[PDB]
RNA sequence: UGGGCCACUUUUGGUAAGCAGAACUGGCGCUGCGGGAUGAACCGAACGCCGGGUUAAGGCGCCCGAUGCCGACGCUCAUCAGACCCCAGAAAAGGUGUUGGUUGAUAUAGACAGCAGGACGGUGGCCAUGGAAGUCGGAAUCCGCUAAGGAGUGUGUAACA
RNA sequence: GACGUCGCUUUUUGAUCCUUCGAUGUCGGCUCUUCCUAUCAUUGUGAAGCAGAAUUCACCAAGCGUUGGAUUGUUCACCCACUAAUAGGGAACGUGAGCUGGGUUUAGACCGUCGUGAGACAGGUUAGUUUUACCCUACUGAUGAUGUGUUGUUGCCAUGG
RNA sequence: CGGUUGGCCUCGGAUAGCCGGUCCCCCG
């Protein structure tokens, strides 16, 4: 497989995925995650964020310009994460580090393929529904992340895009069941093949 | 200045007064009145200013 | 009503500055200036119009060696007045008065600055001149 | 002159309560254990004391 | 340790109309209609009756934290029906001391301002929740009634301005002004 | 070589100490290797130079080899969770947070909680009039003429409240 | 909060002697930055033996502030005064190629006590050389470098404050 | 200088619920 893995990052928790897609994109597949501000992570919104106030506090008091860089978009949260399951220090990992691409929202080389989902880090599989979580964009947005405005108005163009296209799809697939029904009697010659061989129930 | 920083953050900080370029800074001040907008020097006739 | 503007002050603690009020005092040593929060090694200082905490050095026994509060009423430090003017006395000069604003004294000897005259009304009335 | 009955309803709303000794949150005059995480719930209550 | 199964009933009255999209309720008594969301509770909701219109709630292998909430669920559900049916006023009465509170109500039972609370200059405004109506009673002399469908938002309409005339560096022991909630009814009464 | 040091158990002085001093065995010193992230001494195992196989101690989300088992049964939510010999951080005391257990008690001669009727009387005998024809620091304590009622635990009291 | 009892801290002083004696400049002040919180003031609160005013006890809280002098080398202290308050500490008991050099702590000298004496004194007194940065880093500013073919103009904002 | 050895051109999502298709109302 030499094409590139395309997640979604809605519904998955943060961790997981990040563990995921670190030996992925260390074993090679190039691997773009979009929509990073709807990952999940697994307990309260407050202790989440008092775990990201912490993390602002880790600063070098002599120079923090030099010191930890606490980048606030939820794309570079996870990029961080995968980044801190790395072997970073080194060629490989920087490589893999590369390798990978994440991303807030759905850009358009990307708003128009197929995004695949992981069921080992998504939040309905890993939490026991009576759980409190919590969203890495509203998380984002508190910390100081100064972009979910425009991401939830770009994300909502694109969801209409994705309707109009989906309605087409639906024809289309309405259309192809009509002409099975309207030449089934020169394909039945071919029909009893396929169902012989386990395609077609 | 006589002093900067201790010994055992073993680095100067960036908090300490150094010596370098004073002015030639980007300001931004607020709250300036306008007094008056003047007219410049037109010309109807022998003219007024 | 009204609340005195800033003016500068220039008449820091160490000050000996002479008693303009027939108390019997000559001189009032200047030990603290009411109101100042402070700062590190800044020397609290008064203009016209401030009570300060005095000594007096030379003047009467029963006065001498005793704090008094007064009130600065002349300044030879320049200071702007707001309609533009810049003012200054040729001396220092204050009264002794009580913690409530009178005066111990009956008469004032020389001009009174405005900015301490609008501000205790019972300096101003034994004043002989508003300057 | 204040009516006896608006008054026993700001008392209920203000004087009719409890007080954990360990934090000193203000109860509902029916409480055995306080609800405050802080003093780790304690049984350990007396009542608001009145201007009586 | 789970029970197997923890459930109860509510039933639902003649005039009333409930529809169940999910873990959503919709109740359409005479009174208007409200609309509740209990997507954050794993429970199912089911319509029994075709003329007598019982509305069951099922647990299905939950512990005690999560059985309390089966209770919870018809609770509220029941305060719907009663906001639908019959609508809920909180009568709440003006007590002070020596100032006399002056109440006055702003655009269509939308906004209140008190205005000589404890003899200070300062005008308190709270706005009403929306779907709640304040007004000045005529029978009694110093008290409001806010009425509406929505028991959460008249109560919490009712505790925004009772803790907006609060009293502050004084005795709470004394000093006992404010408005407080004195009664909690419905409207038409049966 | 005649400076030793550390560990299980025993043990002396000392509040104690990565303190000082002994016994016994093992180690380190003189010793690399696998594990304990890191570490003279811990745990495994001691070493010529290599291939194959298999293990110990230790592990198996990712860094990082190995659970990417449709692993088993429970417990636990922490607005300072917890997470593995030495070892690298906590106690007395509490919690109507939840889980299990031990023992005792009440209940169709109908529990518990709520809707409520008579729910009280000479005798307050005694006590004490600075306090009882209800509710009081003292010793006290009966019968009520009762379907069941005090010398009250109820109504902040000398009070018939 | 008595009799008792469980702790924490390393801003006290001890105990120890592991590191340093082919040298880690040894008191205090001045200057300057940062941190802590066991909060004096200020913000928001709860309690009172909280009527008001004043005060006391707690909670979230270290953002911000916490002074001018007399005497002493002093750290400590004590007083005068102002103040919203005049809180407490840490950073090699922060800070000597930053200063200062009053103290201590070389050589001169005086006194008291001790010693036959030479001399001693963790007793008092007085006089007594404080050296070097041009290296690396850090920091403060100053050019520049790296891709977009070159070059310019107008701009955005990641991140740091 | 090397990699590589067919492509997927797309609903939103829910998870104590979903997906698809039609007859009667409403949306220029
Ligand atoms: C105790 O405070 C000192 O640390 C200290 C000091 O503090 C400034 C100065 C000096 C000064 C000196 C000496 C010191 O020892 C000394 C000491 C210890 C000497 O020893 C010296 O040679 C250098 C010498 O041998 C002959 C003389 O006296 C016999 C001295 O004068 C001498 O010449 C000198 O200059
Ligand atoms: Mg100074
Ligand atoms: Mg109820
Ligand atoms: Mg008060
Ligand atoms: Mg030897
Ligand atoms: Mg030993
Ligand atoms: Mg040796
Ligand atoms: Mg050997
Ligand atoms: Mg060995
Ligand atoms: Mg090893
Ligand atoms: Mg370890
Ligand atoms: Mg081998
Ligand atoms: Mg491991
Ligand atoms: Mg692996
Ligand atoms: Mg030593
Ligand atoms: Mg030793
Ligand atoms: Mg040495
Ligand atoms: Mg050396
Ligand atoms: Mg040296
Ligand atoms: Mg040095
Ligand atoms: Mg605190
Ligand atoms: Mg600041
Ligand atoms: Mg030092
Ligand atoms: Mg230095
Ligand atoms: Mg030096
Ligand atoms: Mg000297
Ligand atoms: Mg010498
Ligand atoms: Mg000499
Ligand atoms: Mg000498
Ligand atoms: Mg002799
Ligand atoms: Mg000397
Ligand atoms: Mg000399
Ligand atoms: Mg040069
Ligand atoms: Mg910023
Ligand atoms: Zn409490």
């Amino acid at each position: 497989e030499v094409q590139v893995l395309v997640l979604d990052g809605r519904g998955h928790l943060l961790g997981r995925l990040a563990a995921i897609v670190a030996k992925q994109v260390l074993l090679g597949r190039k691997v773009v995650v979009v929509r990073c501000e709807g990952i999940n992570i697994s307990g309260n919104f407050y202790r989440n964020k008092l775990k990201y106030l912490a993390f602002l506090r880790k600063r070098m008091n002599t120079n923090p310009s030099r010191g930890p860089y606490h980048f606030r978009a939820p794309s570079r949260i996870f990029w961080r994460t995968v980044r801190g399951m790395l072997p970073h220090k080194t060629k490989r990992g920087q490589a893999a580090l590369d390798r990978l691409k994440v991303f807030d929202g759905i850009p358009p080389p990307y708003d128009k393929k197929k995004r695949m989902v992981v069921p080992a880090a998504l939040k309905v599989v890993r939490l026991k529904p009576t759980r409190k979580f919590a969203y890495l964009g509203r998380l984002a947005h508190e910390v100081g992340w100064k972009y979910q405005a425009v991401t939830a108005t770009l994300e909502e163009k694109r969801k209409e895009k994705a309707k109009i296209h989906y309605r087409k799809k639906k024809q289309l697939m309405r259309l192809r069941k009509q002409a099975e029904k309207n030449v089934e009697k020169k394909i039945d010659k071919y029909t009893e093949v396929l169902k012989t061989h386990g395609l077609l129930v | 200045v006589a002093c900067i920083g201790a010994w055992h953050p073993a680095r100067v900080a960036f908090s300490v007064a150094r010596a370098g370029q004073k002015g030639y800074h980007h300001r931004t001040e607020i709250n300036k009145k306008i007094y008056k907008i003047g007219q410049g020097y037109l010309i109807k006739d022998g003219k007024l200013i | 009503s009204g609340a005195k503007f800033r003016i500068s002050l220039g008449l820091p603690v160490g000050a000996v500055i002479n008693c303009a009020d027939n108390t019997g005092a000559k001189n009032l040593y200047i030990i603290s200036v009411k109101g100042i929060k402070g700062r590190l090694n800044r020397l609290p200082a008064a203009g016209v119009g401030d009570m300060v905490m005095a000594t007096v050095k030379k003047g009467k026994p029963e006065l001498r060696k005793k704090v008094h509060p007064a009130v600065v009423i002349r300044q030879r430090k320049s200071y702007r007045r707001k309609d533009g003017v810049f003012l200054y006395f040729e001396d220092n000069a204050g009264v002794i008065v009580n913690n409530k604003g009178e005066m111990k004294g009956s008469a004032i000897t020389g001009p009174v600055a405005k900015e301490c005259a609008d501000l205790w009304p019972r300096i101003a009335s034994n004043a002989g001149s508003i300057a | 002159i204040i009516e006896p009955s608006l008054r026993q309803l700001a008392q209920k709303y203000n004087c009719d309560k409890m007080i954990c000794r360990k934090c000193y949150a203000r109860l509902h005059p029916r409480a055995v254990n306080c609800r405050k995480k802080k003093c780790g719930h304690t049984n350990n209550l007396r009542p608001k004391k009145k201007v009586k | 340790m789970k029970t197997i199964l923890s459930n109860q009933t509510v039933d639902i009255p003649e005039n009333v109309d409930i529809t169940l999209k999910g873990r959503t309720v919709i109740v359409k008594g005479p009174r208007g209609t409200l609309r509740r969301d209990f997507n954050h509770i794993n429970v199912e909701l089911s319509l029994l009756g075709k003329k007598k219109k019982r509305l069951r709630v099922d647990k299905w292998w939950g512990n005690r934290k999560e059985l309390a909430t089966v209770r919870t669920i018809c609770s509220h559900v029941q305060n719907m029906i009663k906001g639908v049916t019959l609508g809920f006023r909180y009568k709440m009465r003006s007590v002070y001391a020596h100032f006399p509170i002056n109440v006055v109500i702003q655009e269509n039972g939308s906004l209140v301002e008190i205005r000589n609370f404890l003899g200070e200059k300062y005008i308190r405004r709270v706005r009403m929740r929306p779907g709640v109506a304040c007004s000045v009673s005529q029978a009694q002399k110093d008290e409001l009634i806010l009425e509406g469908n929505d028991i959460e938002l008249v109560s919490n309409s009712a505790a925004l301005i009772q803790q907006a005339t609060t009293v502050k560096n004084k005795d709470i022991r004394k000093f006992l002004d404010g408005i407080y909630v004195s009664e909690k009814g419905t409207v038409q009464q049966a």
